[PDB]
């Protein structure tokens, strides 16, 4: 049947959630249990664009809405979603969230998030296991599709203490790893009490949140994670040379969460061997300087090889690439052909090569306050004069 | 010196040749904005310099083509991409390239009178939101008034104002 | 590409035909409206779009021809319909037509001096309210100012300003 | 249709035939007074009509002929008479009459340079208070100021205005 | 919508119709009174209403016109009737009245400079005690200050006054 | 930044749409109410606010337009919706919607000039008791006098004075 | 000296640059408040100074721009911060950059009329509680009133009336 | 349905079609035809010639765009059929066009979806 006329309904529904639309991808894989209103199947995923659409796919009491909650608190982001079904053991669930072509010759777990453009066009710039990542095989896993796809892959630590973060974030020199190890303590509304959180959700949330309002090369390292009461363990920004707990953990190249009540994440050093590639803005840039200039010029693979080919994507590559120095994303960039190696047996073959040689901009990551009392102004004032 | 004359025109549109129906091109007038200034202590004024002048590139078809018609008014400003090259001849035969890249706005497509027997002579004009003039391979000009870049032999003319504004 | 150039011309006011007594035609110059745009940073301006400018199609007749004099001055604006066509020849042989139907006000009608043995020619000019330009029968432009569309390859430009303004 | 020109002019003033002594007629142009109109939701003017222009009609005599010149500057307006003849060919040898009777106010007379060998020519012009152009003996145009007329093919397109001023 | 504009005017005064000699009017400016409310516990005011303004209909003709001279200061206030007429054209052809009946005291009779050569023009101006606009025909404003009357779409707003002050 | 200019409006009066005829939309002047605070043991004044400024809103007509003439002079102040809408463009093409609901009194209607051959425009004001700006689909401003709020991000900057009041 | 002139500005609000978007600036008028003083045994005034006036700094931008919209009416004045900076060209080349750090309200925000076709220019003021002038990046001005300083050339004026206010 | 018996009510049309159910539906397509007829009667004389088929979508394309503009339609599409205008239809007289459009949707049931809530206890009643 119909309605004709306006109905009035009295039906509960939570207090909005208002959040910035962003326009990066996330890739996310978790835990759910495949019922009857969880209309996903376990090994496929899907495209969510609202808590509604998180909490039609998988279930609301499932671990991926509480990432998928986590993430649209403070972007209203696009997520492929991949609800990896549970399993017993820790060894056959971290075996089971990295996956593999060990279907027919489907790919299930993190795997099915290469499928994530073809799919949807979305192709994922952020990965995040939330409670998974803590496990090193899957934090493995983590990094080698995180290589594949061009992306940060957003790790965490256990709850333990911060040694257990150190040490196992020694067993990474992955320029792609992205490590946030305290857990959020978020308020549960069902048990009226305070509910751990892996935090890896919460930054991938903020990671895509900077690049609406700040851009993709601003680091997200001081920005306020929303809808979070506190951290699994007080950590304590303070200054004097000391063993800061916030300090102790950005040396071993973790972020962390650090004031009022768990409010900012913090460090911006990715995991990284390489004092050239240190902070995550150094590789946000350079991976989607890139994917702005390919989505961009697709036009370059077709179009057979004409006289003015290599000139006419030259002037291509620094038309939109002074687009970029004009919104801030690098600092004097420099495009040109490869003068050594664009031969002609090169060119019977296809290839043509270009230098995009720019640099990035660096982020304000130690401000330094010399400050001094002095008695000099004593006589200035505070006398008749 | 030797006596050098342009021989030969062509257009690049979007890396599409125009390599049959041009008959005519223009450059961009490159004009400063000269204000004429006279003041205290002197009889006559000594002119200036303001920025630069709006460029207008225009340049005419007399066939269809619909691959410089569909430029036209755009939503995407400084879409218009274009490539206007000349080949100077030299008398004693060292034929020099002058190729100026430009970018900007197809700001009017003027189809002229049609009468029936006469040539029919589509002229159209952008608004150039960029322009590099290569003189023999060399860079002569190079004008981006957004990122105000003005390099007259590849040396930016406005480093001076730009780190005054902070830029 | 191929040198191509136009070679006949005709006209269909009302789908009657003045296949005999059109000797010129001319389309509506499409020009933008294009603001000079000189601001803060930047030492030349840029030249940003403000909507399109006026269109006017004016077309000469030089016979009586009541069927096209007939539609000047009429109470209801919009109501001139009218086709120009063209046929742009090219050198191997293959013609490629350009068809502008457009509908508009007949706005003046300017019967020239009338010397015994010359030639008296009617001009027209038209304000055109709607124009199509279709080259080789695929839509080029198409502009219906209300009803706010400009159209450059089928895809109408002003869709971002359509929900912009809940049209 | 059929290819057809003018070939031949006349000239009757008060009823008096200007048969050898005019060598130019100038109907006058028909303007309508369009103002280009826009505004909200819409990116290109539309041209509402606001009326029609003031219409001249010029005319030259290259004799005394005082039959035209005593008609200049009368305290009554709108008394000089007159009709503009032509007779426009065609191909087949159809001959179509375009006659367009008028009234006003002979405006200006101007007696060109008086040189002596040259051809002197009195170049007049009147200032049209009631126009009505028949072209193959069948109205066209009938425009009449005051009196609000202005018939378009013996339709009267005022007949909107009339009834709302209540005239 | 259509765009729609006005294309001509009328007056009559006291049924006489002055469809000659009425270059511009001027229909009364309807302002309410408004007082700027700020009070307790807002930043900003408000604009409470406090009637409506006075209303002054002000026209001009150019011409010696007796029919409206013999109006002026009479000992009869309220005693001019008029009528102003306006056709508003619109893009399609249908013309919509805007006829504005008003009444009231002729207060200023404004013969301007006389220059020889120049349009002298009669202003007048009108201190409006009754005005009713009727556009297409349909009542949209009839204000009457004595029987205090303020009706916006036939609806009197001035009902709920007129009750509290036993009128 | 981008060069970033309006380049079309649209008007909602009561969910009807104006965009036909809406030549100019003016959003309220958001002036706060300064006083310069000169006192002991300083040099010069230092503006301390004191709450905004009257809002008022003008938009023109110039057709009939009834939808607009019958919200004029209401018993029921602040029952005039209305929605200015703008559509800035942007070099690169990314339109930006500017959308001003507000609510208030249609205050005053000032019918201009009515020559006849001369665009006609109802000049219309509104005494804004209600302002919301949206510019990107996000909240910019919201003033509501009554029931005091001025927000500026969201944030309101009327909590302080609020429990400051008991309101 | 040289022939020096300003060609080129900015504007940074909260550190943001508005590098495409600000067509004009207006650094306050620093105006002492001088009293014409006429006294005994003196035929003319003499103008003692009473203190500085208060100074507003005005700018404009023609884009919607909430990063300078979100700073209108806050509760902190003196919040607005913000750098005017300015380039003055010189005949010689060597550039001399004007940087006006001020500090304030936000105390208008003037978005103009919205034609369709014209640019649309919010106009902007600010209500300046502190004002550095460096010029040749050299402090000329410093003024702030609370903490009364007024510095010329690095040399408070206002240590006199410091001293004998006991501030 | 109220006050003394003040307003109609219904919408919907006595018909077993849902593609037919408002009569909206049934009211526009019915007169968006008069329309175009009444406006087109210069199509049943006027022998064909070689632009009788374009002068009608034009002439049909315009006289549809005046029903987008009054807000009858939205975004029609009108074209000659190219699969039916055969030759040996045309010496018949018979030419076929296809004037697909849209119809403005009714506003048929508005839903209000109302809470009452405790969230605004705590930010006004409070000393704050």
């Amino acid at each position: 049947s119909f309605f004709h006329g306006v109905t009035v309904t009295n039906v509960d529904i939570g207090a909005r959630t208002i959040a910035l639309p962003a326009s990066s991808v996330i890739g996310l894989c978790d835990v759910f249990t495949p019922g009857a209103q969880a209309s996903a199947k376990p090994n496929v995923p899907v495209l969510l664009t609202s808590k509604k659409d998180a909490a039609a796919a998988f279930g609301i009491g499932s671990s991926i809405y509480l990432a998928c909650e986590a993430i649209y608190n403070r972007a209203q982001a696009v997520i492929v979603a991949v609800g990896v079904e549970t399993a017993e053991t820790p060894e056959a669930q971290a075996s089971a969230v990295i996956g593999g072509i060990s279907a027919a010759g489907e790919r299930t777990g993190l795997q099915a998030l290469l499928d994530g453009k073809s799919r949807f066009n979305a192709q994922p710039r952020l990965l995040v296991a939330p409670g998974h990542s803590a496990q090193q095989a899957v934090a493995t896993a983590m990094d080698g599709l995180a290589e594949k796809l061009r992306a940060i892959a957003i790790l965490d630590g256990p709850n333990s203490t911060d040694e257990a973060a150190v040490a196992y974030a020694k067993n990474f020199g992955s320029k792609r790893l992205f490590m946030v190890d305290p857990g959020v303590q978020v308020w549960d509304s069902a048990t009226n009490a305070a509910r751990n959180a892996p935090a890896s959700a919460y930054a991938a949330g903020l990671f895509a949140w900077t690049d609406a309002e700040y851009g993709f090369w601003s680091s997200p390292s001081n920005k306020e994670i929303k809808g979070v009461t506190g951290t699994s363990r007080p950590v304590e920004f303070l200054d004097g040379d000391e063993t800061c707990r916030a300090n102790l953990l950005n040396n071993a190249n973790i972020a962390t969460i650090i004031r009022d009540d768990g409010y900012r994440l913090w460090g911006n050093r990715t995991l990284s061997s390489d004092s050239k590639w240190a902070f995550v803005t150094r590789v946000r840039t350079m991976d989607l300087v890139m994917d702005a200039i390919l989505a961009g010029h697709k036009w370059a693979v077709d179009r057979g090889i004409t006289k003015t080919y290599v000139k006419d994507v030259t002037e291509g590559l620094r038309a939109f690439m002074r687009d970029l120095k004009n919104q801030g994303a690098v600092i004097n960039f420099e495009v040109y052909a490869d003068p050594d190696l664009n031969s002609a047996s090169q060119l019977a073959q296809g290839k043509v090569y270009w230098n995009i040689r720019f640099t990035d901009v660096p982020p304000a990551e130690n401000p330094n306050f010399r400050v001094e009392v002095t008695d000099q102004w004593l006589t200035e004032v505070l006398d008749v004069a | 010196m030797i006596p050098q004359t342009l021989t030969n025109t062509n257009l690049f549109i979007d890396g599409v040749s125009f390599a049959g129906d041009v008959p005519s091109l223009t450059l961009p007038k490159l004009a400063v904005k000269t204000e004429q200034y006279r003041a205290g202590g002197m009889d006559a004024p000594v002119s200036i310099d303001m920025g630069l002048e709006a460029m207008e590139a225009k340049f005419s078809t007399n066939g269809a083509r619909r691959e410089a018609l569909n430029f036209f008014g755009l939503a995407d400003q400084s879409a218009f991409n274009g490539v206007f090259r000349g080949s100077f001849k030299g008398q004693k035969g060292a034929s020099v390239p002058v190729v100026a890249t430009l970018r900007g706005l197809l700001k009017e497509v003027d189809p002229g009178d049609w009468k029936a027997g006469e040539k029919a002579e589509f002229k159209y004009a952008v608004a150039v939101s960029y322009y590099k003039l290569e003189v023999d391979g060399r860079e002569v000009y190079e004008i981006d008034p957004v990122n105000g870049v003005r390099a007259i032999n590849g040396v930016d003319q406005l480093a001076g104002m730009r780190n005054d504004l902070g830029l």
